[PDB]
């Protein structure tokens, strides 16, 4: 097919084990809202996420790659545990679904043909895969205290050939230890054999270490009390007791738990070490492949690496990262509010650390041996629904927003710092214009440098393009801005008020290739000091602004606010020259104006709302005032969502999309009178939400891209009267949730069409279509 | 250097103090002097604090040596750390169906402030904490609890307050998210489902001993009360501001007093505890009617709420009161007059009603006209002493403030029991108190679920007495005594087969050892 997903930008979730890495073929898969997401962090051309395995219905909590197998388990808040198998070398397809537990699944750890599921009702369910077919059968379920211990983290190990341990942490300061054997059709001899004690608070995460020395290994358990405890598991003939007939005076905290697995594997698990001083909780901890180094990812925006002291046999801080000022979802002051789950994998001589940034963006750290560590590129994406996708004036870059209080400027990576164009264009997050304090809704481009946005408030703010991002884009994407270096400097996040100041006086150059960035910007830079200054806010609306559009003349901006009556369902128009408003209103609607469009010719304004009626207003050339020209009464039965303007070449013709599961194309006519009667109509199976039409004509037919409410995107070719289905996008190349915005890129690079998709599945997609 | 010697000075101070305290020996010169004798070798402005040295103790020694500096019961022993958070700014519900907003609420979403929630001015410490957290509950809660931890408190019972406008007028998904986020920032669980969040927070360390949700009388219907009891709410705060219907009418209040009284009855019969707001110096009131309404408030057996909040009317720029104060239509009281009025009002507060607060802490440089100082209760108590009468408020008779302000210790504890009728129900008020010195050591409210107003499926099935509130401040087997006497009362005095206590989700385990089983959102026990 000629349609390929060029870029995907999804934000990671916030759970404690959202992510896990396939080791034998390093591939990081992490949950993101309703879906999972794949990622290669070591691609030669630096691509981020490329496929979102849909199928769940709620937030994906835990994802675990079944070691030494082509399986990965995922757990959803909708009480579903799914098993996924590699079909492609770099893709997976759901094979098995487990619906049970009547509750959320919290902890989920897997071993070859042996997975463990912790249900928040308080149950631990061990599942063993059937020998004959790739399918898991419920092996054994058991509970602890039945009303007091609910699980929080799980991890199990293969102590012997057919014997298995299970360490459960939960709402208890005692780590429970169960052991069992595998009978090739089920498990038996299973019960809680030990309760390791020494913690004082909840046990957040725990993880066994690889048995590189048979008979003994190490198990770490990190608590909420900022402590880590290392326990020494010693199998028989290596238990190494203390001769008790001569009194050695052992302490009670050094009690050794001995138990029989079946009757004969005497295990003598003993506490080994106390790791001190994490300054906050231990959100995620994980061993190393070979070396005896322990990675602790904490909730104090910090991540560090311990190792045994070569001198005293104790543990010290080998490495520490995250000291660059930030606070996860905030950045003004750090201290409790940073790092979620962590992955730790080594390429040739490169210890990559990968970490959730409490903002939907991954963070990389590549270090050579143990000391020199530098940030490599990661990925990003919103954590909440994405609403508006505003293309730059000529498709140069993409402005995105979200219900999460942020807007982000993306662009593809083309020209290296050296100057020569790269091989394949990779899209990266290049600016974060608004770390706002309102539910961002509607953003639209004014020009190459100016852009106007409105979140959840009665006002809407215009921003200029700052020097930093503009120069850096000209370095990387090679954008030509007439060299007009009168643009204001890079801004900051205001420590007072909310209007984005210039940031000239405070920032705590970079555009130059000799600066610290040879690649798209880094997360610290991006969220702290790569903002955009604000020009002006435009009062006038009463309620929260809902829909916004800009006229091609770059003079008048049309805006509406959410309402429930006629006196608030009016539309305002603002003059860009003085940032003030128009004197009258254009009141016909009674409900909230959903989509509002300015025609290719700046004389016709299209409005549509929940009244299921559309309207078209003329414009006075002389006075820049509008008046009613056309209106409709029952163009649809249910609500209408979005209306779009066809290119002027195809004529004065527009289109509406409505929850009748239908779409109607209206072209102007003059036979009995002047109006745009319904020239065409299509009906789908699911409610249609967004529709986008390419500005450019192709072979006497316009390209209309329609988006459904379950995510399935259709591409259509429309001649006069008849609509030709170009294609529909398969389940692999569509978001899993309602589509909120579709916008055809005005640019056409290397003979391809770019389509910007923004869905309610916390994801913005860029699609490439081949049409020469 | 400038500051390094300060860090190493704190370090040696910590190590030496730990070494001294291991065998049980105190310091000599209040370490700051010893700190300086070493760190101010050049006297380069190095000024330590008690918090500074506390943030130096190692974990194993910190958790065991920290409370050996503080001894006030409610401060670190009772440990009900009032941790206030705020919701996103929004417009209060009545504005839609009346035409304009309350005529005295400063700030909001469409005032001169673009950032502060309704009825807030964006200058209180809570507002700066909310904005520096961007109104996100997770950051708010984590930051506040961490600041409390840093300042050396050994907090273990966080009590949440949800200030700001009417929290109950938000889309249900948003409120569910807010409450789950609060409980998650407390316990550490990272889920999203309210049921699981509650179940996890119940076992949690740093118990959520309750949560207060200030609201409006209209938005406290049966379904709303069910919602807030799902959340974990334990005390309600209701705006009243006046018993005279004309004042409520002229203030664009939007809810009749009869509605307030009905809401009081149904909420107190839902097991809650209500604290009401009572504004003096409202327009068209005058001192005579001010005293009249405050004297009726405790005399009408219909309101008689357990808490109170006296908020003298402060006019601030931008409100609906500035366009009425500027014209001179309304003139405020006098400083001496208002102090006297507060004195006389406080003289009438019955022993059970607790005065949670007095005049708002809105900054002086912003108030156009109203209360001058910020220490109104100080002058009120001085004038009370001058007049001879004395205060019976719970907060003015509880042990904790006495041990640090009055410096008086309790030695004549005795059992006292009030028995009044409020909101159509029979409410007992048990306490262990000091009759000679009027010092309240422990208290416990109790209510006979009235047939007229109760609605919970847990209560209408069989006769029930609700332990609406149990509080012990300053051996120490009091909760046990009060609970046993309440059991005796509910078995004989009330004739109730099942007695159930409403409880913050954090403390639900404490009643477990008392033999209570969890029924719905209450900790119940049959008899
Ligand atoms: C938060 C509590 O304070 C009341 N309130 C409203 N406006 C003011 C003001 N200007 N000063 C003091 N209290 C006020 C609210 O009405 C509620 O009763
Ligand atoms: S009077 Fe009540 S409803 Fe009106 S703004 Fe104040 S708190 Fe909100």
């Amino acid at each position: 097919e000629c349609i390929t997903p060029e870029a995907i930008f999804i934000g990671a979730n916030k759970q404690t084990q959202v992510s896990d890495i396939h080791k034998v073929k390093k591939i990081v898969a992490f949950g993101a809202g309703k879906t999972i997401a794949l990622w290669d962090p070591i691609e030669p051309n630096n691509k981020g996420v490329y496929a979102t395995l849909k199928g769940h219905e709620a937030e994906v909590t835990c994802v675990r790659f079944v070691p030494d197998s082509d399986f990965m388990v995922s757990a959803s808040e909708d009480h579903h545990v799914k098993i996924w198998k590699f079909t492609d070398y770099s893709h997976l397809q759901c094979i098995q679904t487990i619906q049970h537990y009547s509750k959320t699944i919290v902890a989920l750890s897997a071993l070859p043909s042996l997975i463990s599921v912790g249900c928040a009702d308080g149950t631990i369910s061990i599942w063993r895969q059937n020998i004959q077919n790739d399918e898991f059968g419920l092996a054994h379920e058991f509970t602890i205290k039945k009303g007091f211990f609910y699980p929080l983290c799980l991890s199990l190990s293969k102590v012997e050939e057919k014997k298995y341990l299970l360490a459960i942490g939960g709402t208890n300061v005692n780590v429970f230890i169960a052991s069992f054997i595998l009978s090739d059709s089920g498990i038996e001899k299973c019960r809680v054999v030990a309760e390791l004690e020494g913690h004082e608070d909840w046990v957040k995460s725990l993880a066994f270490r690889h048995q590189e020395t048979p008979g003994d290994y190490l198990l770490c358990s990190g608590s909420q009390d900022r402590y880590i405890r290392l326990w020494r598991i010693r199998i028989n003939d290596l238990i190494d007791d203390s001769e008790e007939d001569s009194k050695k005076l052992t302490l009670l905290s050094n009690k050794q738990y001995k138990f029989q697995i079946d009757d004969e594997l005497r295990v003598g698990i003993n506490f080994e070490a106390l790791i001190m001083g994490h300054d906050d909780w231990i959100s995620s901890l994980q061993w190393h492949e070979s070396r005896l180094q322990l990675l602790a990812a904490t909730a104090d925006t910090s991540l560090m690496v311990w190792e045994p002291d070569e001198t005293s046999g104790i543990w010290v801080c080998s490495l520490r990262l995250g000291e660059m000022s930030s606070k996860g979802a905030s950045t003004a002051t750090g201290s409790s509010g940073g790092f979620w789950s962590c992955l730790w994998f080594t390429h040739e001589r490169m210890d990559f650390f990968l970490t959730n940034g409490k903002t939907g963006s991954w963070r990389m750290w590549a270090t050579k041996d143990n000391i020199i560590c530098d940030q490599r590129l990661g990925i990003s994406g919103a954590t909440k629904d994405v609403t508006d996708i505003a293309w730059s004036p000529s498709g140069e870059y993409l402005l995105a927003t979200s219900l999460d209080q942020t807007t982000r400027l993306f662009a593809p990576w083309i020209y290296d710092a050296s100057g020569r164009k790269r091989e394949i264009a990779t899209w990266h997050e290049f600016s974060r214009p608004q770390i706002h304090g309102y539910d961002m809704i509607c953003v639209e481009t004014v020009t190459d440098t100016r852009f106007v946005s409105g979140g959840d408030e009665k006002i809407l703010r215009s921003f200029d393009l700052p020097k930093g991002v503009a120069g850096m884009l000209q370095k990387f994407v090679g954008i030509q801005f007439e060299e007009k270096s009168e643009m204001p400097d890079s801004a900051t996040v205001p420590v007072l008020g909310l209007s984005n100041k210039a940031g000239e006086d405070d920032a705590n150059d970079i555009t130059d290739p000799l600066s610290l960035l040879e690649c798209p910007p880094m997360e610290d830079q991006l969220q702290r000091h790569l903002l955009w200054p604000e020009v002006e806010k435009l009062y006038g609306h009463g309620f929260e602004i809902t829909c916004l559009d800009i006229s091609p003349d770059q003079k008048l901006i049309a805006s509406a606010c959410r309402s429930n009556n006629v006196q608030n369902a009016v539309i305002r128009i603002f003059s860009t020259e003085n940032w003030l408003e128009i004197k009258p209103a254009l009141p016909f609607h009674s409900l909230t104006i959903t989509r509002l469009k300015f025609s290719k010719d700046g004389k016709f304004l299209l409005s549509v709302c929940r009244d299921r009626k559309w309207a078209l207003w003329e414009r006075n050339m002389e006075d820049n005032t509008f008046e009613l020209r056309f209106k409709n009464e029952k163009p649809h039965t249910r609500i209408i969502w979005d209306a779009d303007w066809a290119p002027l070449e195809f004529g004065n013709v527009f289109v509406t999309a409505s929850r009748d599961k239908t779409v109607k194309v209206w072209r102007h006519q003059k036979e009995p009178a002047d109006d745009y009667v319904l020239e065409a109509s299509i009906k789908h199976t699911k409610a249609v939400t967004a529709i986008s039409i390419h500005d450019s004509m192709i072979r006497e037919k316009i390209l209309i891209s329609v988006g459904l409410e379950n995510g399935e995107i259709y591409l259509y070719s429309y001649t006069l009267g008849k609509f030709e289905l170009i294609t529909q996008l398969n389940e692999d190349i569509t978001p899993a949730d309602k589509i909120t915005r579709l916008r055809w890129s005005h640019l056409k690079r290397n003979g391809k069409l770019f389509l910007g998709v923004g869905s309610s599945d916390l994801s913005t997609r860029i699609y490439s279509l081949a049409y020469e | 250097p400038e500051k390094e010697r300060f860090i190493q000075c704190c370090a040696d101070i910590t190590l030496e103090l730990t070494d001294s305290l291991t065998s049980g020996t105190t310091r000599e010169i209040n370490l700051n002097g010893l700190i300086t004798k070493y760190s101010k070798k050049y006297k380069l402005k190095q000024q330590p604090r008690l918090t500074d040295i506390i943030n130096s103790i190692p974990d194993q020694y910190k958790k065991y040596l920290l409370p050996k500096l503080k001894a006030k019961p409610v401060r670190t022993a009772s440990g009900i750390a009032v941790v206030a958070v705020m919701c996103k700014p929004h417009r209060c519900p009545h504005i839609a169906y009346t035409g304009n907003i309350c005529v005295y609420c400063p700030g909001g979403p469409d005032s001169d402030f673009e950032y502060s929630t309704q009825s807030y001015t964006g200058y209180e410490p809570t507002s700066m904490r909310a904005i520096r957290a961007r109104y996100d509950p997770y950051e708010q809660a984590r930051g506040r609890v961490e600041q409390l931890k840093q300042l050396g408190h050994s907090i273990d019972k966080v009590e949440y307050v949800l200030m700001g406008g009417t929290f109950m007028s938000l889309p249900k998904e948003y409120r569910e998210d807010f409450i789950v986020k609060l409980h998650n920032a407390l316990s550490g669980f990272n889920g999203n489902d309210i049921d699981e969040a509650i179940l996890y927070s119940q076992q949690s360390l740093t118990k959520c001993v309750g949560i207060t949700i200030e609201t409006r009388p209209d938005y406290c219907t049966q379904t709303h009360l069910d919602d807030m009891l799902k959340y974990g709410c334990t005390r309600l705060e209701i705006g009243v501001q006046s018993l005279y219907e004309d004042v409520a009418r002229d203030t664009n209040r939007g809810h009749t007093v009869r509605s307030v009284c009905e809401t009081f009855a149904v909420s107190k019969d839902a097991g809650y505890k209500v604290v009401s707001h009572m504004m003096p110096d409202l327009p068209n009131v005058g001192m005579e009617r001010d005293i009249e309404q405050f004297k009726e408030y405790f005399e009408n057996p219909d309101f008689r709420t357990d808490g109170l909040k006296i908020y003298p009317t402060l006019v601030i720029r931008g409100t609906g009161l500035y366009e009425l104060w500027k014209t001179g239509r309304y003139k405020s009281y006098s400083a001496n007059a208002l102090v006297d009025l507060v004195a006389r009002i406080l003289a009438l507060v019955p022993p059970w009603t607790r005065i949670y607060r007095v005049q708002r802490d809105i900054p002086m440089p912003l108030v156009t006209s109203g209360v001058d100082n910020g220490n109104l209760r100080e002058l009120a108590l001085a004038r009370m002493k001058d007049l001879g009468t004395t205060c019976r408020d719970v907060r003015t008779r509880e042990v904790g403030i006495q041990e640090v302000h009055h410096k008086v210790q309790p030695d004549q504890v005795e059992l006292i029991r009030r028995d009044y009728y409020a909101n159509g129900g029979w409410e007992t008020f048990l306490s262990y108190e000091d009759p000679k010195k009027d010092i309240l050591i422990g208290l416990l409210r109790l209510r006979k679920a009235s047939k007229k107003y109760t609605y919970r499926k847990e209560f209408t099935s069989q006769r029930t007495s609700i332990v609406r509130e149990l509080h012990v401040y300053g051996h120490q087997g009091f909760g046990t005594l009060l609970m046993e006497e309440a059991e005796r009362i509910a078995k004989e005095e009330h004739g109730s087969e099942k007695i159930s206590v409403i409880s913050g989700v954090g403390v639900r385990n404490y009643y477990g050892k008392l033999g209570y089983e969890l029924d719905g959102p209450y900790m119940s026990k049959r008899i």
